């Protein structure tokens, strides 16, 4: 993300959270 | 110790305050009214100041932004040069604290809004006030007089809730005894106490989520923000939002989080305690005055009350006399006469009945609205809680809407026993309680107007009155008039009524398209452009748009105290005994109660002539009135 | 903020450090210029010292001034306060280092040849992760700027020989 952002910045961020969707089997 | 960008924050702030010379000219204000009362003497308004965020985003951007999300860093040096520029300006002979109002873009909040990521920045979060704890004084200097030494000792204290910078943690413990060792005696009187008060912040119900749990954020108020407002009030505190405690971090879950007081703004909502004030300039004292002089005024205002509803003049001319009111008189020995009158619509369905009853809710400055059984006799009036935090008293809706307006809606719906619990406030205007070991006597002076269909569904002529009412002789008495309306098949009038709302529903606000839906507005109005209109759904008087009414009432309500004069006694009279004495099937019972609404309906006319004594042409007004609601007569 | 206050002081130390570089680079009363000369032979291993003449300084400060421009008092700002300005003046000329015209002969002393390996070294991380960067494909002065962050270089404190030394004005020309 910090990579992304200075480059994009051409015309700090906090530590990512990370959201995990499964479809896996339930128990 | 001094610190260097603590001092330039304080002489940008100064700077501010030089460019925009208001804040200064009201500073001056403040002091002069109370060096004034200080020499009338030989109530001192208090050492603050509001501040319009815009012209501050204006002058500096960086200043803005910094109290704006910085606020323990930015705030006391603002607050440092407000005192040091009242200091300066105060050539004759407790510093001042700041107030913000303006647009907080991102940080207008909610309580439910209200994340940890809003934290340690200026909101202002708006909801309905549950809770106020009632105010405790907070101890922030003690003076001690030590006997041997006949000398005083003070000691400063502090907490983390006085100060929006983190001072470094000392203990605070009392000064029992001097430092040679000789006992202390308190001072009270010369110890400064400060008032404190916790108030919580709900979600207001017009917008919290339907069915959901609500969320609530406590607010520390302090010194004159105390006691600014009540439980059951629509509150817009702009605060810091302050996060405290360790968190549990140190060795004993998350951080109490709370909101630090900077002002509090009680919002106007319909069918809520808070009174609707409104500014008064100049330029619109003169219009109310020039308008006034006016012979038509009455029906000029009259007819703006429900342009959209047709007809119906003799209940609009009521219902503006109501918003005007009576003068309620008390006298040495005690007695209390009632100065507010009360209006009951009866009438088939579909009369407009209700759609009267919302236009007085969305035009008075105090309104309440409630139903027929929705609010019981419990709702009603007042009852005990019987809370066990002990037997607190809970306003219900009559007090709530004290020197304002109730609009009950399908009366003839009431109970019984609901309807019981009403005389008093109708009559006396107070509410006694009498109950579970508590005796109190709530002030409840509200005018009451009610709308009820007949008990057969549509009024019927072949029936006496006494039939189709169903309602007891004494409630019809404690109401001054008893309009009994019907919906009549006829064809002018009909077609006349037809093209009324066919106009009215071919209505397009200007800022709109064609198939634009209108979008729903708020409007919680703040508790602090011609005057016609040119749009008028009948059609040639000339009617006011609906704020300028709300002005004239507003002034002619506070400025006017009209008296009664021996011209207008005489024909009062000879009503009151042509009325008592006449026997034309009346539909109200004619008594005692009829003389004093006669005398409240002229007083009510002599207000709206802005008139300081009632005259000829209101008494004859009155009566006019009066027999239209009972004999239906009119001229 | 409370714990350590501030103060404000007349020195700027940006404005100085340009005062500095424009100094080294356009001074040339002692053909081209006095310090650029003299660290082109530092760059091919022959001086190890440089002898910063205060005399210079306040030379060049004459000069600007009377031309009208605008120039702080340099001379003054470093005899009140000379420790910072020797890594001032560090600083400027490590920037303004030219490089060598004549490379190591296997007669170079250690300390030079240890100080290329640690440039080379740098160097070549450096360019690595400028095509690292650019090859992953997510304008070139922001990939310098994350490439620069994102390595461990050997610090300039470590790849320079020569040595900084003051001298104070002459006290007829004062
Ligand atoms: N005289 C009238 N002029 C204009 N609209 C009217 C009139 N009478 C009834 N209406 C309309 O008919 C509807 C019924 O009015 P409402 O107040 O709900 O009746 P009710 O007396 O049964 O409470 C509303 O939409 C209202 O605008
Ligand atoms: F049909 Be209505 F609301 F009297
Ligand atoms: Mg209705």
């Amino acid at each position: 993300a910090k990579r992304i952002s200075i480059l994009s910045r051409a015309q700090s961020l906090p530590t990512f959270q990370l959201i995990l969707n499964s479809n896996a089997n339930q128990i | 110790a001094p610190d260097a960008v603590f001092g330039d924050r304080v002489r940008r702030f100064q700077e501010f305050l030089d460019t925009f010379t208001s804040y200064r000219d009201s500073v001056r204000s403040i002091q002069v009214y109370n060096s004034n009362n200080a020499a009338n003497y030989n109530n001192i308004l208090p050492h603050r100041i509001i501040i319009s965020l815009d012209d501050l985003r204006e002058f500096d951007r960086s200043f803005w932004s910094g109290i704006l999300v910085e606020p323990a860093y930015f705030i006391p040096p603002a607050e440092k040069a407000l005192t040091d520029l009242a200091d300066s300006m105060d050539d004759v002979p407790h510093p001042w604290k700041l107030s913000f109002k303006g647009s907080f873009g991102a940080h207008a909040l909610s309580p439910r809004t209200l994340t940890a990521q809003h934290l340690n920045k200026l909101v202002s979060v708006e909801g309905i006030v549950t809770k106020t704890s009632l105010v405790r004084p907070k101890l922030i200097r003690s003076v001690h007089y030590a006997a041997k030494t006949g000398r005083f000792h003070y000691r400063d204290y502090t907490d983390a809730t006085t100060t929006l910078t983190t001072r470094i943690p000392t203990p605070a413990i009392y000064p029992t005894e001097d430092t040679e060792g000789n006992k202390l005696t308190t001072e009270y009187g010369y110890s400064t106490f400060i008032d404190h008060q916790r108030i919580t912040v709900q979600e207001m119900p017009e917008m919290a989520p339907a069915g959901q749990l609500p969320r609530s954020i406590d607010v520390i108020l302090d010194d004159d923000l105390v006691d600014k407002t009540k439980p059951g009030d629509r509150v817009n505190v702009v605060g810091v939002f302050k996060s405290l405690g360790a968190g549990g971090m140190n060795q004993s879950i998350g951080f109490k989080t709370l909101i630090l007081g900077n002002t509090v703004y009680p919002l106007h909502a319909r069918s809520t305690g808070v009174a609707a004030r409104q500014m008064l300039t100049d330029f619109d004292i003169r219009n109310i005055n020039k308008l006034s002089k006016k012979k038509d005024i009455f029906d000029i205002l009259s007819q703006s009350l429900a342009p959209s509803i047709y007809g119906h003049d003799h209940i609009k001319k009521a219902i503006l006399l109501m918003l005007m009111g009576g003068v309620e008189k008390n006298l040495e020995n005690g007695s209390h006469l009632r100065g507010d009158i009360n209006i009951l619509m009866v009438g088939d369905p579909s009369t407009a009945k209700s759609q009267l009853l919302r236009f007085v809710l969305n035009t008075a400055s105090l309104a309440i609205a409630t139903t027929g059984r929705g609010s019981s006799g419990v709702g009603l009036t007042a009852a005990v809680t019987t809370d066990r935090e002990e037997r607190r008293l809970e306003a219900g809706a009559m007090v709530l809407a004290d020197r304002g307006v109730v609009c009950i809606d399908e009366f003839d719906k009431m109970t019984d026993v609901d309807r019981v619990a009403i005389h008093e406030v109708m009559e006396q205007q107070t509410v006694t309680i009498a109950k579970a070991g508590i005796h109190t006597t709530l002030n409840a002076r509200c005018s009451v107007i009610a709308a009820a269909n007949p008990v057969f569904g549509q009024y019927d002529v072949n029936r006496d009155p006494h039939q189709n009412i169903a309602l007891p002789d004494s409630l019809l008495s404690r109401f001054d008039l008893l309009f009994v309306v019907t919906d009549d098949i006829n064809e002018i009038r009909d077609r006349s009524i037809s093209e009324h709302v066919l106009r009215t529903h071919r209505y397009l606000p200007p800022g709109y398209l064609e198939g634009e839906p209108v979008r729903e507005r708020l409007n919680l109005s703040l508790a602090v452009d011609h005057v016609f209109e040119k749009f008028n759904p009948l059609l040639i008087p000339k009617l006011v748009t609906i704020p300028f009414l709300r002005k004239y009432v507003q002034y002619a309500k506070e400025r006017v105290i009209p008296q009664l004069t021996q011209e207008a006694i005489n024909v009062i009279v000879k009503n009151y005994t042509d009325l008592r004495n006449d026997d034309n099937t009346k539909k109200s019972p004619i008594t005692a109660r009829t003389l004093e609404t006669l005398i409240r309906l002229a007083t009510a006319h002599a207000k709206v002539r802005l008139s300081k004594t009632v005259n000829k042409v209101d008494a004859k007004v009155a009566a006019n009135l009066l027999r239209f609601a009972l004999l239906g007569e009119d001229i | 903020s409370a714990a350590l206050p501030s103060i404000q002081l007349p020195v700027d130390y940006n404005n100085l450090f340009n005062e500095i570089t424009d100094f080294l680079v356009t001074f040339k009363q002692d053909k081209g210029p006095k310090y650029m000369a003299m660290l082109q032979k530092v760059a091919n291993r022959e001086l190890n010292s440089v002898i910063i003449d205060l005399d210079d300084i306040l030379q060049y400060q004459n000069e600007k001034f009377l031309q009208g421009t605008q120039a702080d008092d340099l001379v003054s700002a470093i005899q009140q306060n000379a420790n910072h300005f020797t890594e001032l003046f560090c600083r400027a000329i490590d920037n303004n280092m030219p490089l060598p015209t004549k490379e190591i002969d296997y007669k170079d002393d250690v300390l030079d040849v240890i100080l290329n390996q640690r440039r080379l070294r740098n160097e070549r991380m450096l360019s690595d992760r400028t095509n690292e960067i650019r090859s992953e494909n997510l304008m070139n002065d922001a990939l310098r700027e994350v490439v620069e962050d994102e390595t461990e270089l050997f610090p300039p404190n470590l790849t320079r020989r020569y040595f900084l030394y003051f001298k104070p004005l002459s006290q007829n020309c004062a």
